[PDB]
């Protein structure tokens, strides 16, 4: 009885440790992703507001128009 | 009368009966088991409370990859224009086709008629609306050309909290849409990594060049105002949030082209009462209450066992007393049979209330010869005080 | 309040004999350490199990428990060959160890 | 059962307040005029290294009723705030001013991961005390005592591992405590409510900066 | 008992903090007094010549 | 005592099932992280690609724009 008790207790404790470690890793990767996204968008907006000072008008307006509408993925079901 | 004393089988029984250690470290093995349940319960009170707080967040709103509440729907922007010298016809149309195994002549289909909030094609002939059919057939008269900004409002039900943001907020945050919790959290985590937090109180926040354009009409780009965070959190609630989600596309109905019933593509998706039902913030609460009902079911059977545990422990102590009394007699039956008498009459003298010396001891003369020391003290004390 | 450590010094306090700041600090000292160190003049004066133990009730119970256990010894005129032994297991402990030994092969 | 052990955690809380002879004698006893040198060295090895330190710290982790106030919500902490405050003060004194070399076993590691998870108990207790006063005098001290105790225990565990250098895989085992290290969402909640203090969220944000420095040094 | 315990812990920290303050205070006086007396003695033997 | 212990050892299975619920929630969060990573990568790549297009079409000032090209030549623009 004591052996089965300590076996199930050790198994549940190792499961708890694994779930805690994975939750910590997920929170860290989420925060790092958000920080990198903020850094990229700030740097791109800074260099486009610097760089604007024919053909250059068209390409600068092209990049500013592409920056004005960021896009996402096309996630839906499969019809056929 | 919860006595803490009598939960211990200390030495005298455990040395005689070796199973009591096997009893006692049994009980301790229980006492770290129930504590493991206790750290379990404070775990299950935590994570549910973790998930009802993060219910608004898009960690559990955008991923629904078992069954997302979305069905895509394509729309053709058609235009038929004949009877011109090559009356300029303007048979412009919008056709909705549900992306399924479905047909075009399907009866009672989820088209852009049966399920669309609004399609407001803003023409430049006369503008039309869509108050909440097999297609949108518009035809007025005219000669040269007509350009129409096709605007599609999605099904803006109150149960899709993903709302659009300002044209400025997308440039700094990175999200073209989302919930208000992301809008309140992303600038919060943006503040700390570039030391815009200040102290005088934690409420003051230095503004930035990326934050003065957050409020351009409020005229905060004229003064670099290190203001409180309260004005910032009261800024992004309706100054930037909630456009009822529009999609736009610019195109003209042409004079000489034949049709666009089967040529043009679009991308608009939608059912919605599934992912907000089986949420972990309520399924975890239901499991918590299920385990609580199971604990409250299992508890009285534990209490009725503890009653008999204490009632057997009391009998074990009572039998230990009689075992000791029967063994000390059997070891020496003349000295124990003198300690059994001398602690019975003395047990009657105390219970009766009487006190004093033994009458048959102090009646002789050798008592006052072995106690010669205290009598010379007490006789002088009584005589000098004058009581003898 | 919460006066000082300097107010507890022997210089600022009275002694066996035979200013204004001192007489101001000793007001707060005696008003703080008489609401802190005062004993409880109410119930919960039991404090434990081994203070409300009764010598008279235990002495009476031991007087009964010696007398009847000695009447169990001498006056019970059953011979030693006729004293039947008690069971070392119960009617329920003999069922549970038939059940668990049946379920021990899992 | 009886409040007699609560008197001892005040003797140890008031006798640690002098760095004169009191704390010097306590230091030389816990870490290690001519006959008592032989008497002390006879009494210390009659007490069955560093059993005295872990016994005192484990007893001071007792009489903080984590299980009782977290089982059932304000009455028990309002009744046991002084014993909790003085026990946390004594443990903070022992952690900060005694533990910093003749050790041979990691004591803050075997306090942090002793299968009872007292750090999670202190963190839940800080949550409970933070969720009554903002939703009754000692509680702002008790919150900062709990958070600073968790921080000093983690930092002294890492420092003891750097001094000893026998167990390399502890950065996993420190970060694998199931309810230590509060998440960023409750700290986001704490940075918004005006009813919180400044030192409370300061200790919380440096605990989170310790949490980030765990995961950076992890790999 | 709890409040006097917290006051007892408050007092030791304040006392420890003061000494290093007054170590900076007393060294500020005497070295300036030295620098005053050096500024005194800068001119003292000057006028004798 | 053994009859007391077997009840809690039969009780432990629901607490075992709550771990499976937590594993489901963590896999859903992993799905969120993967999808947001994919939505980040393509947007960053498209933006840096049309940035390279703009710096190709654009040609105290020369060294500044050449420093900008040293910045966005490799994807160091996060730094």
């Amino acid at each position: 009885q004591m052996e089965k008790l300590d076996a199930k207790l050790n198994h549940l404790k190792k499961l708890e440790k694994f779930m805690e470690l994975e939750r910590k890793t997920l929170e860290r990767q989420q925060e790092n992703l958000l920080i990198q996204r903020l850094n990229f968008n700030q740097n791109s907006s800074k260099i486009v507001n610097v760089l604007s000072k024919e053909e250059i008008r068209s390409q600068i307006d092209h990049f500013k128009s592409m920056l004005s509408k960021p896009e996402t993925l096309s996630i839906g079901k499969n019809p056929f | 009368h919860s006595h803490p004393s009598d939960m211990v089988i200390p030495d005298h029984l455990a040395e005689l009966i070796p199973e009591l250690y096997s009893f006692q470290q049994l009980v301790d093995s229980e006492k770290r088991l129930d504590h493991f349940i206790h750290l379990r319960n404070l775990h299950m009170k935590r994570m549910v409370a973790q998930w009802e707080r993060s219910k608004l967040s898009q960690e559990f709103l955008y991923p629904h990859l078992n069954f997302p509440n979305v069905k895509f729907l394509r729309i053709f922007i058609s235009n038929v224009s004949e009877n011109q010298p090559w009356n300029a016809t303007w048979t412009m149309r919008i056709e909705g086709r549900l992306l399924d195994n479905v047909q075009a002549n399907d009866p009672a289909r989820e088209k852009f008629s049966s399920f669309i909030e609004s399609i407001v094609v803003d023409f430049k002939l006369e503008s039309v609306k869509w108050q909440y059919f097999d297609g949108l057939d518009i035809k007025r008269v005219g000669s040269e050309n007509v350009e129409c900004t096709i605007s599609i409002l999605r099904k803006s039900s109150p149960e899709e909290p993903f709302m659009s943001y300002s044209p400025q907020l997308t440039a700094i945050i990175g999200l073209k849409s989302g919930t208000s919790h992301d809008a309140i959290f992303s600038i919060y985590k943006y503040i700390h990594l570039n030391e815009l937090l200040t102290n005088d109180q934690v409420s003051i926040v230095k503004l930035d060049t990326q934050l003065i354009t957050l409020l351009p009409s409020s005229l905060k780009e004229s003064s670099p105002d290190t203001m409180k965070l309260t004005d910032l959190l009261s800024l992004i609630n309706s100054t930037h949030l909630l456009p009822l989600q529009p999609i736009e596309i610019d195109y003209t109905v042409r004079v000489d082209k034949a049709s666009t019933y089967g040529e043009l593509v679009l991308d608009i998706e939608v059912a919605l009462k599934f992912n907000n039902t089986q949420r972990e913030s309520q399924i975890g609460a239901a499991e918590l209450n299920e385990n609580a009902r199971e604990l409250e079911q299992i508890k009285p059977k534990i209490a009725l066992q503890d009653k008999e545990i204490t009632s057997v422990l009391s009998n074990l102590h009572e039998s230990n007393k009689r075992y000791r009394f029967f063994k000390k007699i059997s070891e020496d039956p003349v000295k124990a049979l003198n300690e059994c008498i001398a602690s019975t009459s003395n047990a009657l003298k105390v219970l009766s209330g009487d006190e004093g010396y033994n009458e048959d001891m102090v009646r002789r003369a050798n008592f006052y010869k072995e106690n010669e020391a205290m009598l010379r003290e007490n006789i002088e004390v009584i005589l000098s005080n004058g009581r003898m | 309040n919460i006066p000082s450590l300097t107010s507890f010094a022997e210089e600022n306090n009275y002694q066996y004999g035979y200013t204004y700041a001192q007489q101001q600090l000793n007001k707060q000292r005696q008003d703080f350490e008489r609401v802190r160190l005062r004993p409880e003049q109410l119930s919960n004066i039991i404090h434990d199990e081994s203070d409300t133990i009764s010598f008279r009730s235990n002495l009476l119970k031991n007087f009964i428990s010696s007398n009847d256990a000695f009447n169990m010894l001498s006056l019970t005129t059953v011979p030693c060959d006729r004293i039947e032994k008690s069971r070392l297991f119960s009617e329920k402990t003999i069922r549970y160890l038939m059940q668990k030994q049946h379920e021990m092969k899992t | 059962w009886g409040k007699y052990q609560t008197f001892g955690v005040d003797i140890l809380a008031k006798l640690f307040s002098l760095e004169k002879p009191n704390l010097n004698y306590f230091k030389s006893i816990l870490l290690n005029n001519h006959k008592d040198k032989k008497l002390l060295r006879r009494l210390l090895n009659l007490y069955n290294r560093h059993n005295l330190l872990n016994d005192v710290v484990s007893f001071l982790f007792s009489a903080i009723p984590l299980q009782q106030v977290l089982s059932q919500p304000s009455l028990l902490i309002d009744q046991f705030s002084p014993v909790i405050s003085q026990s946390l003060t004594s443990i903070l004194v022992i952690v900060q001013k005694i533990l910093p070399f003749n050790f041979n076993k990691n004591l803050p590691f075997v306090w942090l991961s002793s299968e009872e998870n007292i750090g999670s108990g202190l963190l839940k207790l800080s949550e409970i005390i933070l969720n009554i006063n903002n939703s009754k005098v000692l509680l702002p001290s008790i919150n900062i005592s709990c958070v600073q105790l968790i921080k000093c225990l983690v930092e002294k565990s890492i420092c003891f591992e750097n001094c000893l250098n026998n167990d390399p895989e502890i950065l996993k085992k420190i970060a694998s405590i199931p309810n230590l290290f509060p998440t960023d969402l409750e700290i986001f909640q704490l940075f918004t409510n005006p009813s919180v203090d400044i030192q409370i969220i300061n200790q919380y944000q440096l605990l989170y900066n310790l949490k980030n420095d765990i995961l950076t040094n992890l790999e | 008992d709890a409040l006097l315990t917290n006051q007892l812990y408050k007092n030791h920290e304040l006392l420890k903090l003061e000494r290093k303050k007054t170590e900076a205070v007393a060294r500020l006086k005497s070295m300036n007094k030295s620098a005053i007396n050096q500024y005194n003695r800068r001119q003292d033997k000057k006028n004798k010549r | 005592q053994m009859e007391k212990l077997d009840a809690k050892l039969n009780h432990l299975k629901k607490l075992e099932k709550f771990m499976e619920l937590e594993r489901k929630t963590l896999e859903r969060q992993q799905e969120n992280l993967l999808i947001q990573r994919l939505n980040f990568n393509q947007n960053s790549s498209k933006i840096v690609n049309v940035l390279s297009k703009c710096l190709n079409l654009i040609s105290e000032i020369r060294s500044q724009i050449d420093h900008f090209k040293s910045m966005l030549s490799k994807p160091e623009t996060l730094s």
